[PDB]
């Protein structure tokens, strides 16, 4: 077996693989995510449709549990992997614990297997970034994103991936409590921040929606252009 | 860069590394084998560090069976873990042929264990050279060294050591042939001495041993009044 | 010609002109030892011969020795570095106790000397490890194919060999012995003794006493490999 | 002296070109590569020069472009030139700020990729100012097109926005080459003035010029 | 090239310092020990308002009566944490007693520099952990305070400082502590102290805060309750 | 030994993995291949690059391959890594009959082997596989079906694609002159003729430097079918009769 | 440059130096001493700390009934070793129902420290040791140093500073056989002194003692139980 | 232990060097050829021996597999004999199990499979050997090739080893899909003679052929007589 030593330490204390695997993080689409009194929203870039893709095939808001959904930016391989692995430990924990699998509980997970690669012999950490959304049994709105050193936190709001930080920028000015009484003024307030990069819309978005007990909303090319319009 | 493992040939066809290690073996005391008719006889010359040492620190001949010697010279802990080797390869022996180790046997096992040091990267050349001496009612008295490259040859008289040439050229004056233990023993303090060097090293104690028919093929520690008096005449023959 | 390309030179890899050089080098460590040796192949009997250089009057010249049994009747002579030598022959005397076990009959010399060749391969392909630096000769008798003389080296390569001559002085004996082989047989009967004694004094250039070489014979009337004494040696020493 | 960092093809030759021509010192420019010299002690006699010539010269400006052909992290683990590279380098640390009083003489730099220099280079005396150098955004690629586009006989259906619009992430060179290609193809169909086709064509044309591993990284 | 098991010309491995090196990285941790208990402090770091701060698990209790506190790497913590109370739980299931303060320390210490490259496991750990802990806690012989370092090195404090600021953070915490603090004289200059470090003014959203006496368990303490301490604070 | 580590699976200092853009690199330089997704089949389009007069007609193909009934794969990069993902493919494909008794859907194996792949270049200091795939192939899930995959892991469907030897070209016409859901078998095999003779510069489809395959369903079975000589030849004459009469 | 890399990798000089780096990863600890007698042997050891609020780090340790060491280097490897030493003891007692010989350990403990010098990867044992025990043959010191090389002393000091203890110590080296426990005691807490720099005193807090002896189990006097030593000197 | 590295590393040119380096080996060794008559497929190769000291008869170039399938090769001598007993290992597998005599395709298949896995596994290096294999199954001739890379080609004709670039000229000039098996075996023989250095004397050539009768080595006596001619 290759037992060699990947990530390892250097002078003024930096793990320069995990760094690098940011680095890698930082080209990927913008992703993003706010939190409401009733829903969660995710927001992703597509690059371009190509007009010879088959955009069912590139999807990339993905569902880990029925009340649990996640979206990623930096590489793609890295976030099948811990798609895959999030999706078997959400099914074992519901098997074993007989209750619905709780978001900080899957996000935990993930985190610490982005850790356990991070230290271990022989193993690239993942390059990858997440942000996992959802509501708990209780019904109480949720939002945690997950870096890969192995830390995560809990967000009113948050972008992740190529212009992360402009994006940052104008949710931090503009999250207050109107924003979040509608529904619609939520969906619009994630439609408006993406619109900060992207440059077609309606034809350059994909939108997820998320509600109590009503399972994962995509939302189709005509009704986001609707959306956008009614922005407009 | 041709030097960094076992496992490369120089240009010219050297492994380097073994040649380092059998350096380092020129840098410990010297020590001395002689053979005569009744057997073996070992004498080394152990260097005292500072005064705080027990006597018998770091004894430098073994008993790897209860007829077998074995003196070396270099790194210490190699010593000892070829030591141990050495031990259990008798052991071994005992238990599946049924009876002593043959000499011979025992010194080929033991090179080939060493020479299996001095192909691989993964591990490293012992650095210590060693040489056994046994005598049975059959075989007769043998001595023996191996070298960190895992050579075996016969002796009738070898210094393994710092002071390895000058002690060739005084051992090379016996004619070993045709005296017992008992003589050799002073002879080998007197070569001990004679090699000694009182500018660089302060002063040593000697290790002496034998194994002969004076011991019915056991090797052991000589014991003291014969030490005491063959060390005295080593004295006085160094004027 | 001569490029390298990173650690060509320092593991068993392909230089740019497809050379091993570490095997190169290795067929470059048999020549450390100083000594030399000769096969010959005669009619009814094999012959190989080698030097004994006794460096002084300390060793036992009983013991020093390149001269070894495989079986009772395969013997060999191993020429180069002293523990990678005895390393092979006890590898060779493994494998023929196993032919026979196995198989119920000795152990022809080819297959031997393939086997250890192969060995020999492992060692050259995979680089964790260096090639051996030692060769051998081997000489025995087969059923129906005669004496034969057989040799291998460090890369693995097993030729069969009519009048033979490895160690530092390959070239000038092997020479000598191609002319003798075109002469007329090669030497036509157990006299073949007298054509490597020759060779050898003649290549090293050393007019030999009885007791610095050691010889090994096998003879049709007597399979078993014997290795020459030093009154006979001696006694074919006076003869020429 | 003042260190010009960012990405290529984003205006720092430029616009020390533009203080150069707009100021009243002597101004002189070195490529980073034409310090690299192929007799030993070359290198150091010419940065020697470079810097005493330009006390003779009264006030005077120095702009070393594409520095980082010279001036590289340093790791020591290296052989060959290299040394010769980081002995120039040294002369020119002394250079900049030293024992003796560098006189009236400034120090303008460029470097594409400066991550790569070496600390003791652009350290505070010797390199205070360090400005980056980002692309444009949405409106400087309207006023660069408007500069390029500026002489040259157009068709009344440009539209020029309709370029500008897509976030193509276009460089101020990019720019200068879809202009000087769109003319180019002008010219070759006879036609005495440039129409949106072909314009459009052209910037298809030259972002062909990316490659790379699409779904890699991303 | 420079395994991760090597010696420096010094005598020191050079993993461990680098690792020694992480610890400047994190915020600044402080622990008193008094007659009356051990206080814990700590600061959040709230990089943005964006995110929930009570979301930043920086102390967690090993059992009832132990508590950690934590500097460093958030995600090298998590793997000492579990081992601490895994063996926690493990000698009051074979024992029926209540794990000591020393000897958990002692454990997750021996856990700490079992890494290398050659022949350990499928998939050993390979750095060292880059985390420097505080456990504090009542044990049958009184309150205790002891501190970790990524050198598997722990001894027992009277009063310690971990974090960015960890220096000058000593300095005050030398010049003030005594022999006969009181439990809420120790929160109130721990308080203090680490007001005095951070960039942003102190809150009671921005700290958590943590003691244990010998009567009540491990005790988090309540924003409304962070409020209470800090007004007068 | 850390002597001569090669280091084919750790990080760059801009977070790209090197040997994997070196992978990648290798593809650009094998033969091209060409997708088209007609409405009532799939196409592959690569060309035969081993044109000598010496070499031997073996098999039913040369670079096309069958990987269950209903499913087929062309390949670029090296050969013997396309022979090693192949026989992997075939083992997935009779792993998941064998538990399910049903034939393996299409990006289920595609997704299988990229995993294998992607595994490949994360942990174990190996090369990675320089070997991109085209796939094609029909389940009851999402009918006829054109996959892809790269060194990476990353796999797509697509509706008309151009892995190897002058990709943008390809593609770039593929852009151009594709009908999306308004194609036949026929046009797209035509599609395939014109858009190849474009990219294989040297000379003209001669018939045998090129390869074609169709994946049909017909008696409500699938059939896969690689194109004989004289139906090649015939469809190259109407392609140059065509532009003839454009002219 | 490259000869100092690897532990299996000879320099051309005869000399593995990641072999005598560990040894300076020995000498850069704390001071420490062993005695023996004809009736006891002493081991006088002395702890620091990192701050003044800290405690003093623990340098005596328990190994069986017969025996004892004293550390000075990386605490995990001491750690590690008296592991090994207390699971070879109790091996010794459950087979054969007796302490195991001095002797033997001390060479278990060299052959255990040999295998990582001669290994690819792995590294020497960064801790030097000074046991001290009992066995049928009467008292016995022994010193290890990072070089599985083990050495029978009867007087020694390892660790920083510690040359001039070693020259105290072979200064009265006759009287250390026929003397008292007491004086004995007083031999080894002089050289220790010796030691210290200058301005620096022995003092309860700096201070702990080991002995074994004929009809006396190993015990280890610190803090106050150390006074009635002290106080005399 | 054993490195648990991959030695042969993509280039940023995306070339495997070490098995280009290989095939420069393969390159630089003795000649070699084969032809696939209509009714035979014919190997020959060249085996000139150093000094008149050595057996002709001690080893062999050309080795059959089974009864009825044999290689011969060009490059390394101790890799050609690796390969040889692979081969006939996995003949003796394929046999086991389906009791019947293994196909050449599939036989070339898995030894190149087997040179794949040196080419990507670790601590290990490209075998520097080309084979080309002949057989007759289903009464059909079939000649191939296969090299370090692990890729294998069928060949109608093909001469390999060094000087091989005016040998495949030679053999472009002289196919003809008639061919018999007399008249393909002399073409070969002249093959080897278009670059040789000396007399071809029966002592320093080897040849193997195959038919329905099965791939047999040729006695120096048949190489002599054919050579006649
Ligand atoms: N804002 C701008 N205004 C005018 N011209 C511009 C602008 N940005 C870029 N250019 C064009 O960029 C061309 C490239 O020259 P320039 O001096 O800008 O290069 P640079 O940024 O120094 O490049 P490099 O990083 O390769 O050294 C100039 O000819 C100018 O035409
Ligand atoms: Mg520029």
């Amino acid at each position: 077996s290759y037992d060699r030593a990947i990530t390892v330490f250097s002078p003024d204390g930096h793990l320069f693989q995990v760094e690098y695997a940011q680095e890698a993080v930082k080209k990927g689409s913008t992703a993003v995510g706010v939190r409401g009194r009733d829903i969660v929203v995710l927001g992703v870039e597509k690059k371009s449709v190509a007009k010879l893709q088959d955009e069912r095939t590139v999807r990339k808001i993905c569902a880990l549990d029925d009340n649990v959904c996640m979206a990623f930016a930096g590489l793609t391989a890295d976030a099948r992997i811990v798609i895959n692995r999030a999706r078997v430990e959400c099914q074992s924990h519901r098997l074993t614990v007989e209750d619905p699998v709780t978001v900080e509980y899957i996000t935990r997970y993930i985190a610490s297997l982005k850790q356990r690669y991070t230290q271990s012999n022989g193993r690239r950490p993942f390059g990858i970034s997440a942000l996992i959304v959802g509501f708990d049994f209780d019904g109480t709105p949720r939002l945690y994103q997950t870096d890969p050193s192995g830390t995560y936190h809990a967000w009113k709001a948050n972008a992740i991936g190529r212009g992360a930080k402009s994006v940052r920028e104008f949710l931090e000015k503009n999250y207050t409590d109107e924003a979040i009484e509608t529904d619609d003024l939520t969906i619009k307030l994630v439609i408006k921040a993406l619109l900060e990069v992207v440059q077609s819309g309606g034809k350059n978005i994909e939108l997820a929606v998320m509600r109590r007990d009503q399972s994962l909303k995509i939302l189709n090319p005509e009704e986001i252009e609707k959306y956008v319009a009614e922005i407009e | 860069g041709y030097d960094l493992s076992a496992s490369t040939f120089s240009p010219d066809g050297r492994v380097f590394q073994v040649e380092y290690a059998m350096k380092a073996v020129e840098n410990s005391s010297t020590a001395i084998g002689i053979r005569c008719k009744d057997g073996v006889v070992f004498g080394v010359e152990k260097l005292v560090l500072s005064k705080l040492y027990e006597e018998g620190s770091n004894k430098r001949l073994f008993n790897v069976d209860r007829h077998v010697g074995m003196a070396v010279a270099g790194l210490l802990a190699d010593a000892r873990s070829l030591a141990d080797i050495a031990r259990e390869e008798a052991s071994n022996f005992r238990s599946n042929f049924g009876y002593n180790i043959p000499l011979k046997h025992l010194a080929d096992r033991v090179a080939m264990y060493v020479h299996a040091y001095t192909l691989y990267s993964a591990v490293r050349p012992f650095g210590c050279s060693f040489m056994l001496g046994s005598y049975s009612v059959n075989d007769g008295a043998q001595l023996y060294m191996i070298d960190p490259s895992g050579v075996s040859y016969g002796y009738w008289g070898c210094a393994i050591g710092k002071a390895r040439q000058a002690a060739k050229t005084e051992i090379e004056k016996l004619q070993m042939k045709e005296m017992t233990c008992r003589d050799i023993v002073k002879e080998v303090a007197k070569i001990i001495y004679i090699v000694h060097d009182e500018v660089k090293d302060k002063a040593f104690e000697l290790e002496l041993s034998w194994v002969g028919e004076l011991t019915n093929g056991r090797h052991e520690i000589v014991p003291k009044d014969i030490r005491e008096e063959a060390e005295k005449y080593a004295k006085e023959s160094l004027k | 010609r001569g490029s390298s390309a990173g650690f060509d030179r320092h593991i068993t890899i392909f230089s740019p002109e497809g050379r091993l050089y570490q095997v190169e080098y290795a067929f470059k460590a048999i020549n450390q030892g100083g000594l030399t040796s000769v096969a010959v192949r005669g009619k009814d009997c094999a012959v190989i011969v080698t030097q004994k250089k006794v460096p002084d009057k300390l060793l036992d010249s009983s013991t020093v020795t390149h001269l070894f049994k495989i079986t009772e009747n395969i013997g060999c002579v191993m020429t180069g570095m002293t523990a990678d030598s005895r390393s092979q022959v006890q590898r060779a005397r493994y494998e023929a106790a196993n032919w026979k076990y196995k198989y119920g009959y000795e152990i022809p010399v080819d297959m031997l000397c393939k086997r250890i060749a192969d060995i020999s391969q492992v060692y050259t392909q995979n680089a964790e490890m260096r090639p051996l630096g030692c060769c051998m000769i081997l000489i025995g008798i087969d059923e129906e194919q005669g004496p034969q003389v057989y040799k291998c080296d460090p890369a693995g390569y097993y030729c069969g060999f009519k009048a033979t001559a490895a160690g530092v002085k390959q070239t000038e004996s092997t020479s000598f012995l191609e002319k003798k082989v075109k002469k007329k047989f090669d030497w036509t009967f157990e006299q073949t003794v007298e054509t490597a004694i020759t060779c050898l004094s003649t290549v090293l250039s050393i007019d030999f006493k009885p007791s610095e070489i050691e010889v090994g014979v096998v003879t049709v009337e007597n399979p078993k490999f014997r290795i020459l004494t030093e009154a006979e040696i001696d006694a074919h020493l006076v003869a020429l | 002296g003042v260190i010009l960092y960012g990405p290529p093809g984003t205006g720092k030759t430029l616009l020390a070109k533009a203080v150069a021509n707009q100021t009243s010192a002597t101004f002189l420019r070195v490529v980073g590569s034409e310090l690299i010299q192929k007799y030993l002690g070359d290198g150091p006699k010419l940065v020697r020069e470079l810097f005493r010539v330009a006390e003779e010269h009264a006030p005077s400006i120095v702009f070393i472009d594409e520095i980082d052909a010279i001036g590289t992290k340093r790791y020591d683990s290296n052989s060959g030139g290299e040394r010769e590279i980081q002995r120039t380098m040294l002369e020119l640390l002394n250079q900049l700020d030293g024992f003796d009083s560098r006189g009236d003489v400034k120090v303008i730099m460029a470097t594409n990729r400066i991550e790569t220099l070496d600390p003791a280079l652009i350290r505070p005396g010797r390199i205070d100012r360090k400005i980056e150098f980002p692309l444009p955004d949405e409106k400087t690629k309207k006023r660069i097109f408007q500069i390029h586009t500026s002489r040259m006989t157009l068709a009344d259906d440009v539209t020029l926005d309709d370029l500008i619009m897509a976030k193509d992430d276009l460089s101020g060179a990019d720019i200068k080459a879809i202009c000087t290609e769109a003319g180019l193809m002008a010219l070759r169909e006879r036609r005495m003035k440039v129409t949106n086709e072909d314009f459009k064509k052209s910037k298809e044309n030259v972002l062909y010029k990316k490659q790379e591993g699409t779904p890699e990284g991303l | 090239y420079r395994g991760v098991n090597t010696f420096s010309p010094e005598g020191r491995l050079f993993q461990v310092e680098y690792a020694i090196e992480a610890i400047k990285l994190g915020s600044t941790a402080i622990g008193i020990q008094t007659s009356e208990g051990v206080c814990l402090a700590v600061e959040k770091r709230i990089t943005s308002p964006l995110m929930e701060p009570s979301s930043i698990e920086k102390i967690v209790e090993i059992d009832a009566h132990i508590g950690c506190a934590m500097s460093g790497l958030i995600a090298d913590a998590k793997t000492l944490i579990d081992k601490a109370r895994v063996e926690t739980q493990n000698h009051w299931f074979t024992y029926n007693e209540t794990m000591t303060v020393e000897s958990v320390t002692q454990a997750v210490s021996n856990l700490a520099l079992q890494f290398g490259e050659e022949d350990a496991d499928p998939g050993a750990m390979s750095r060292p952990f880059g985390v420097a802990l505080l456990f504090g806690g009542v044990d049958e012989k009184g309150p205790q305070l002891f501190h970790m370092d990524p050198s598997g090195t722990f001894v027992q404090c009277d009063a310690r400082a971990i974090g960015s600021a960890s220096e000058g953070a000593q300095s005050s915490l030398q010049e003030v502590y005594h022999k006969s603090m009181t439990l809420k004289e120790a929160i109130k200059s721990s308080l203090i102290i680490l007001k005095q470090v951070m960039e942003e003014k102190l809150n009671a959203t921005n700290i958590e805060l943590a003691t244990v006496q010998p009567g009540q368990n491990f005790h988090m303490f309540t924003k409304e309750e962070l409020e209470e301490v800090i007004k007068d604070i | 030994s850390r002597r001569y580590d090669s280091r084919t699976t750790i990080f760059s200092p801009e977070g790209r993995l090197y040997q994997v853009e070196y992978a990648m690199e290798a593809i650009g330089h094998a033969g091209t291949c060409l997708g088209i997704l007609a409405n009532d089949g799939v196409l592959l389009a690569a060309e035969r690059r081993n044109i000598h007069k010496l070499l031997d007609e073996v098999f039913f193909s040369e670079k096309i391959y069958k990987l269950n009934e209903d499913m087929a794969c062309s390949v670029a990069g090296i050969t013997s890594d396309a022979n090693v993902l192949t026989n992997e493919l075939r083992l997935i494909a009779q792993r998941y009959l064998l538990q399910y008794q049903e034939p393996i859907p299409c990006e289920q194996l595609v997704t299988a082997l990229c995993d294998i792949k992607q595994a490949y270049t994360q942990f174990g200091g190996k090369r990675p596989f320089g070997v991109s795939l085209l796939y094609i192939g029909w389940d009851k899930h999402y009918g006829f079906q054109l996959y892809q995959s790269d060194p990476s892991g990353n796999y797509g469907g697509w509706k008309a694609t151009c892995i190897g030897n002058n990709s943008a070209a390809a593609v770039s016409m593929l852009k151009q002159d594709y009908k999306e859901g308004e194609m036949t078998l026929k046009s797209a095999l035509a599609l395939a003729i014109k858009v190849l003779n474009k990219t294989m510069d040297v000379s003209k489809l001669s018939a045998e430097k090129v390869e074609i395959a169709t994946l049909t369903r017909e008696n409500g079975k699938t059939v896969i079918r690689v194109l004989k000589q004289k139906e090649v030849e015939q469809l190259i004459k109407k392609h140059e009769e065509e532009e003839a009469k454009a002219e | 440059n490259q000869y100092d890399n690897d532990v299996t990798v000879w320099s051309p000089q005869g000399r593995i130096h990641q072999i005598e780096y560990a040894m300076e990863a020995v000498k850069q600890g704390s001071a420490t001493v062993g005695l023996k007698s004809k009736t006891h042997a002493v081991l006088v050891a002395l702890k620091r700390a990192q701050s003044e609020l800290a405690a003093h780090q623990k340098k005596i340790l328990h190994v069986d009934n017969h025996i004892g060491i004293s550390i000075a280097g990386l605490t995990a490897d001491a750690r590690l070793l008296c592991n090994f030493m207390r699971q070879e003891c109790l091996d010794s007692r459950f087979v054969f129902d007796r302490p195991l010989p001095v002797s033997r350990l001390v060479s278990l403990i060299g052959s255990k420290t040999q295998i990582p010098t001669q290994r690819y990867g792995r590294r020497p044992y960064g801790v030097g040791l000074l046991i001290a025990g009992y066995d049928d043959m009467g008292p016995h010191i022994f010193q290890t140093c990072p070089s599985a090389n083990y050495f029978d002393c009867r007087a020694m000091s390892i660790g920083a500073r510690s040359q001039s203890a070693r020259t105290y110590l072979e200064r009265h080296m006759s009287e250390f056989m026929e003397c008292n426990l007491n004086e004995l005691v007083k031999h080894g807490l002089r050289a220790l002194r010796e030691t210290l720099p200058a301005e620096q005193d022995l003092t309860t807090k700096n201070v702990s003692i080991g002995i074994v002896g004929k009809d006396l189990e190993f015990t280890i006097y610190d803090d106050d139980d150390v006074s009635p030593f002290l106080e005399g000197l | 232990r054993g490195y648990s590295f991959s030695l042969t590393t993509f280039s940023p040119s995306g070339k495997l060097v070490q098995i280009e380096y290989a095939l420069a080996a393969v390159a630089g060794g003795a000649p070699s050829v084969g032809i696939k008559a209509a009714n035979g497929v014919v190997l020959a190769t060249e085996k000139k021996q150093k000094s008149i000291l050595y057996d002709e008869r001690s080893v062999h170039k050309v080795e059959p597999i089974t009864k009825h399938i044999g290689l011969v090769y060009s490059g390394m001598g101790p890799d050609y004999r690796v390969l040889v007993h692979r081969a006939r290992k996995l003949a003796q597998q394929y046999y086991l199990v389906y009791q019947e005599p293994i196909p050449t395709a599939q036989l070339v298949q898995r030894v190149a499979s087997v040179m794949q896995e040196y080419t990507q596994s670790g601590g290990v290096r490209p075998f520097g050997v080309s084979l080309l294999i002949c057989g007759w199954n289903e009464g059909r001739p079939y000649l191939f090739q296969s090299d370090p890379s692990g890729a294998y080609f069928a060949w109608k004709a093909t001469a390999m080893g060094k000087n091989y670039v005016n040998g495949k000229t030679f053999l472009e000039k002289r196919y003809n899909e008639d061919l018999e098996l007399e008249d393909a075996i002399h073409t070969a023989i002249l093959t080897l003679k278009e670059s040789f250095e000396g007399q071809m004397t029966e002592d320093n050539i080897e040849v193997g052929i195959c038919n329905e009768a099965g791939f047999r080595r040729l006695t120096p006596t048949e190489v002599k007589d054919y050579l006649a001619a």
